[PDB]
């Protein structure tokens, strides 16, 4: 992927990790625990869903026989009908290639644009109380309990309440 | 201590193909390009017509075996491999444009031309077109001499379509599988068939002799036929070998016409059809038949395209 | 104390669509599918020719309505609604070919083909091509018996093209309203006409007959037509019912044909027409007309395809 | 979008930048002040006129009648053309859509990079003297008056001559 | 003190184009668009026949200069600039539709249709097809009364096809230089020719008279063919003004014929062929011919379309 | 580029560098030194090959001739023949341009991308044991020999080994 996050610095998903897309793993001196992130999830779903949505629109164009298979038309048309109808699936075969490779190259890169998102939303969230591993983990200096872990995922960690002690325990 | 960012994964991921990397793993995929065919005709909600034995074409003139389409509305028209137009030989003249009128006509309904005849027989038959006995086309009389080997007197028949839509009118020109087949039906001389009207003009000649044997006979009868204006006029003259109209026919609306093989249910709902069946799919792409009409995806000679509906799988 | 980073916005913006999202809004956008039509047919820095009631068809043989048109030089041919190529009811064969070749020949160039007659009559007449009282074609002969059923002799009559360029050469068959009229105008007995070239041959006979009355007529003259190469001669060999060309006719240059219902505008410039007008763009896509020519914008189904000229909006 | 800048840690845009696309808004002893970047408003504009350019770049293919609308062409090859000239309408509306949907999602991931990539070479510019807020701000640490916040837009920022004084305020 | 992160680059950099940019400059890149021709026609592998001076239809009939290919087995056929058909002057009807069948044919054999003739003889000649002198087609019989002005009489010939392929069956219509001349070949009186199969009917006469000399002739032969199934049976009936078949071809296998300039060369292997040699590439595109014919790139309008394969370079 | 690392805050290209795509730049106590990282570059190359791969392979469909160089066929097929063929000429001509320009920003863009992943490898692996200078340099605050410099090449560099000098020398 462009962003270097999945299968990247992040070295593998987590197989039990079944209720999101995208998640926190958390180790504190009350054990661990692992919960999926629904913003970030849903970012990615909904996306995907406005790629499906595209696709599965039908045309109403119709087509009426040109040809016949019961008994061959004259030649001089048959043989217009066929390259023309040969130049045509080319065309077709081609642009569907193109479209499913092209589609597929920015789905797998938008979704590992969406964990490097998640990644830097907490990073600047954790100003100073701690520093980036380097496999997608945050190494926080001061201690940091259950409720604490929530108020990172929930999205109102204060800072500059935990300050003090974190940068004290450079 | 610590919080790890990270993502989902499986053991089972799917293969798929981007600009840059092919059979990369992706945790989901859908498939793009539809395979899956249903062998039947779905026709809930059409009002269809299986011609079975009925040749298309068939029904404009009515051998036998189209007695039960001579007036036909539908809007799903369906042609079987063992359709026949003809009893007697022979062939329709641009068969394929009158083919493709018929296909998407919602079918035809018929009206008299008013042809009435004196100085003629008008019950020429052939053990071809069977019924009760030797019959013909039920829409065509076979215009013969009073006696065998009699005169047929010079002929002259006129039709206007007086109807605001185009009328469909067909004729035959019959090739005796002898000179003296021709003498007897239609007494000795040249035979001259001409067919006018404001913008048409054609003339034919029957070549008599024997061709191989279809339906035991070595004659033939080709039609010829004409889309006449409203307030246009027909005009057939004629001295003998001629085949005439009794009805003409005039499309009913709108319909789509298809070749197939498969059988009728009247329980799925379709709209793209081709010889093996229905194809019944929202995927953009179809790789089934090329071939394939009504409403359709498209296309192509790939059998898979794999589109990535997940991230990146790494278990 | 601060320094912060951030981008312009607007509460009006426009909304586009994406790989991913369905109406997302952006600071600016612009429309890539064209849907002004300017209903005219702009022919700023072009020659033009407006047929009006003269039939494309009708320059090289020309009726009356056509006899401002026998010799026009233009880059741009206009069809109107109204033209009609004939006066004398019929029908050119292969008209559709030969529309496509004189949309885009320049205009044409006639030259006498230097025939003179003598035992016949040349200047037949109808009341169905009027100038000062009844005539017929300009560029046309139409040859009769020297006295009503008087002997129409046996003739021939050749052209050889000497020019660098092919000569379009036109003939009719005349096909009388009744068999008496035929043997009035040409004397009774059997008349065929036979015209060859070096690479062409074809046989005509008339069928006279009454045919539904166009401007007053009951009779028919078809014309056929061939391009005949330089050096290569044609013959005609007739004995009545024959239209002969007095004069052949030359393509000038090049040029673009269209049918059209608008109004002539020497003030705009323009190179993609329709019926309806001009399209004057220079965007890529329009949803116009899928029959427009000249230099055009592609065709497509969708009334509006917005392109973001700008980020996403965000208030 | 893909980096998550526009519509993503900038919550909002400013309605009253009517100076250019990005830009500075500083906040100091002696005030507020806004001031557009050039060099990256350019950057965006340029890119965004190189998709117009070849949008609006016409090719010079005539095309004459096929058919007529006047009097009905012979219907065997009236058939063909109608379904060659649906065949290509088809081919066409499709290859506009997905340009214009391709050119649409890189146009707005392209103008969030160029916001992101002015964020970033901020940070690095004021190496240590000051730290990331989160809704694209940079908490200063060392005062910084108008000729100071000049010279971060100008691009002259010198880090090691404030360092002392901001690392001390930590 | 210092790591510091970097990329390679090159003073000569090629340029590209993006969706944003024009000309940017990157390390490497390569064309996707073919410019290069093969001025030969690349033969390695292939069996080949090339034609010559014989016209691909002449080797149905047999003019002088198709001696060496009446039967002729191939998967490449090329047909050249000086190719002809015939050698008396004349046209094969629906001759393009002819030339598609047998380009794509794998070649011919040839066998006996098994007419013999009394009454009439069968060593018409002319100067038109030389051999050790005044001669014919090969695979034809010029039949003729048995003395000048002699009567010919009518005759019918049949020809049963009982192979499990189509036999491919030519004739011709002589058109004499004068009905004089007519006369003294066949006989004075009305010519007719009738022709019919199973499905096949078509009635001919000859309108002599003088067209412009080709190959000293002023008369002309024109040639008229239909593929008659297994089991169907073809009958003549005529006359005079007849050519007949000597012998039905049957198509061999599969081929693929092109018209070609360009000399033989059976070393280099190739599969995309035009008038100017061979296209060898495994690029998507080439700009070299738009009508090249085999497995060939997809034609594109423009020079060149470079790919980058590298990094922006920033010297 | 979308990443701006390549020109961007890495000012331009080394000419020297014949040995890969991407690669070091180390001044120590010892002298200066370059080298090429082979995962990266072999990345870059990879990915430009996975596109070469898929442009060069070929279709098997045969095209056979509809029309004659020679003799001129009939002009009502002709004319539809010469209107077809300019419509599928023009498809591809489009096709073939679009293709290119979107493998092209793509690959401009994984190029930049792969770049920026390596140095924000590097960032993390020296965990506040240095500083970005700003063009693609890392400032090192304790000293670091050819063989500590070599340990941040292979990737095996021990933050928490000098982590107490290089946060005293701030
Ligand atoms: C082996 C072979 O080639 N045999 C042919 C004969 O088949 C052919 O005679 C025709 O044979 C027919 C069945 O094979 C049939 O018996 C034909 O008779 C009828 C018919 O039913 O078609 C009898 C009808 O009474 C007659 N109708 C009228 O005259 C007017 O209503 C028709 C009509 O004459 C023809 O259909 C017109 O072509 O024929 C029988 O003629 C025989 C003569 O051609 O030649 C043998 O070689
Ligand atoms: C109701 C109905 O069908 N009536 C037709 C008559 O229309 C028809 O007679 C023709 O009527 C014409 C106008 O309607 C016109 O009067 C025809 O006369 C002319 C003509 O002007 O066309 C008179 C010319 O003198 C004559 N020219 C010559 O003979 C040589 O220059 C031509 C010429 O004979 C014809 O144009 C060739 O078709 O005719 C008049 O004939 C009538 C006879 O067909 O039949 C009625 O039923
Ligand atoms: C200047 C001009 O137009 N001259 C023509 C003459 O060319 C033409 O006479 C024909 O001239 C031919 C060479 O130019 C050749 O001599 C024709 O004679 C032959 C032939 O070789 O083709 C002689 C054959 O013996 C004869 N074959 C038979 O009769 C049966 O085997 C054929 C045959 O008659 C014709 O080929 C059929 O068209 O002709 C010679 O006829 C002359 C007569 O048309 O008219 C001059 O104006
Ligand atoms: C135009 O293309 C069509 C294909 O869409 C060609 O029709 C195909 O022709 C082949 C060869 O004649 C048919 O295959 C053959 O089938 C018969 C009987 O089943 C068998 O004897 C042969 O061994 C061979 O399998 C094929 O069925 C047929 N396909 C269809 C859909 O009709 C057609 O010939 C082409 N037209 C021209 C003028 O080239
Ligand atoms: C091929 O496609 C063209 C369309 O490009 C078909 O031409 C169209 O035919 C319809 C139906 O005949 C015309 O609509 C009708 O117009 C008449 C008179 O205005 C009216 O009486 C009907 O109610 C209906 O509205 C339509 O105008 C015409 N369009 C054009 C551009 O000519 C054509 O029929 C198709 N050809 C074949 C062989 O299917
Ligand atoms: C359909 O398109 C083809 C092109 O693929 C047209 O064929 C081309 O016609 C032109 C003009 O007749 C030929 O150019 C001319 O060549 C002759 C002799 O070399 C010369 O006298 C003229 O000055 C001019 O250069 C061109 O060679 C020919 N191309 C091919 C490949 O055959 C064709 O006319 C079009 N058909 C219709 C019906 O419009
Ligand atoms: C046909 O002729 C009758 C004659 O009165 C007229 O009422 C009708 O409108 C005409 N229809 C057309 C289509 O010309
Ligand atoms: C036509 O014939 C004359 C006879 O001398 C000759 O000058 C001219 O070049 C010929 N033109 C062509 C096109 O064959
Ligand atoms: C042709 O007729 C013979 C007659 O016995 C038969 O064996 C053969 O199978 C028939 N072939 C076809 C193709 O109908």
């Amino acid at each position: 992927g462009l962003f270097g996050a999945i299968a990247g610095f992040i070295e593998n998903g987590w197989e039990g990790l079944i209720d999101g897309w995208y998640g926190y793993r958390h180790q504190n001196a009350q054990g661990e625990g692992t919960a999926a992130d629904y913003k970030s999830t849903q970012s990615a779903i909904n996306q995907i869903t406005g790629k499906l949505n595209r696709l599965i629109e039908k045309t109403n164009q119709q087509f009426e026989l040109i040809d016949n298979e019961f008994n061959e038309i004259e030649k001089q048309i048959g043989n217009v009908i066929n390259w023309t109808r040969d130049s045509i699936i080319e065309v077709w075969s081609y642009n569907a290639e193109f479209l499913v490779a092209v589609e597929n190259q920015h789905t797998i890169d938008l979704t590992d644009s969406e964990m490097n998102k998640l990644y830097e939303k907490v990073r600047r969230q954790l100003r100073e109380n701690a520093e980036e591993d380097g496999n997608g983990c945050f190494e926080i200096f001061h201690q940091c309990d259950n409720d604490c872990m929530a108020s990172i995922r929930n999205n109102t960690y204060d800072h500059k309440k935990y300050r003090k002690e974190a940068i004290q325990n450079r | 201590d610590k919080i790890c960012l990270g993502h989902h994964a499986v053991s089972n991921g799917t293969k798929v193909d981007t600009l840059t990397e092919k059979g990369i793993e992706v945790v989901n995929a859908t498939e793009t390009v539809e395979q899956k065919n249903i062998p039947k005709i779905c026709s809930k909600g059409k009002q269809t017509i299986d011609l079975g034995q009925c040749g298309l074409l068939g029904t404009t003139i009515g051998p036998p075996q189209c007695d039960q389409f001579l007036e036909f509305s539908a809007n799903l028209i369906i042609e079987r491999r063992e359709g026949d137009d003809i009893c007697y030989p022979g062939k329709f003249d641009n068969e394929e444009t009158l083919r493709k009128i018929l296909r998407k006509s919602g079918g035809i309904k018929k009206e008299n031309m008013g042809f009435t005849y004196t100085g003629v027989r008008t019950n020429g038959e052939t053990s071809a077109c069977r019924r009760s006995r030797s019959s013909f086309y039920a829409e065509m009389k076979w215009l013969l001499s009073n006696t065998d080997n009699g005169v047929f007197p010079q002929m002259t028949k006129s039709y206007k379509n007086t109807k605001r839509e185009p009328a469909l009118i067909i004729w035959g020109i019959h090739h005796s599988g002898s000179t003296a087949e021709q003498t007897r039906l239609y007494g000795s001389g040249n035979k001259l068939i001409t067919v006018w009207s404001s913008k048409y003009q054609q003339s034919f000649a029957p070549s008599p002799g024997p061709r191989p044997q279809i339906n035991g006979q070595s004659g033939r009868i080709d039609f010829y036929w004409l889309m006449l204006d409203p307030n246009d006029t027909v005009t057939f003259s004629f001295n003998g070998a001629f085949i005439a109209p009794d009805r003409a026919s005039f499309l009913r609306g709108k319909s789509l016409g298809i070749q197939s093989d498969a059988q009728l249910d009247n329980n799925c709902e379709g709209e793209c059809y081709h010889i093996g069946g229905t194809i019944i799919s929202n995927l953009p792409f179809q790789n089934i038949n090329s071939r394939a009409i009504g409403k359709c995806p498209r296309y192509v000679k790939q059998k898979s395209l794999m589109l990535a509906t997940g991230m990146k799988n790494v278990p």
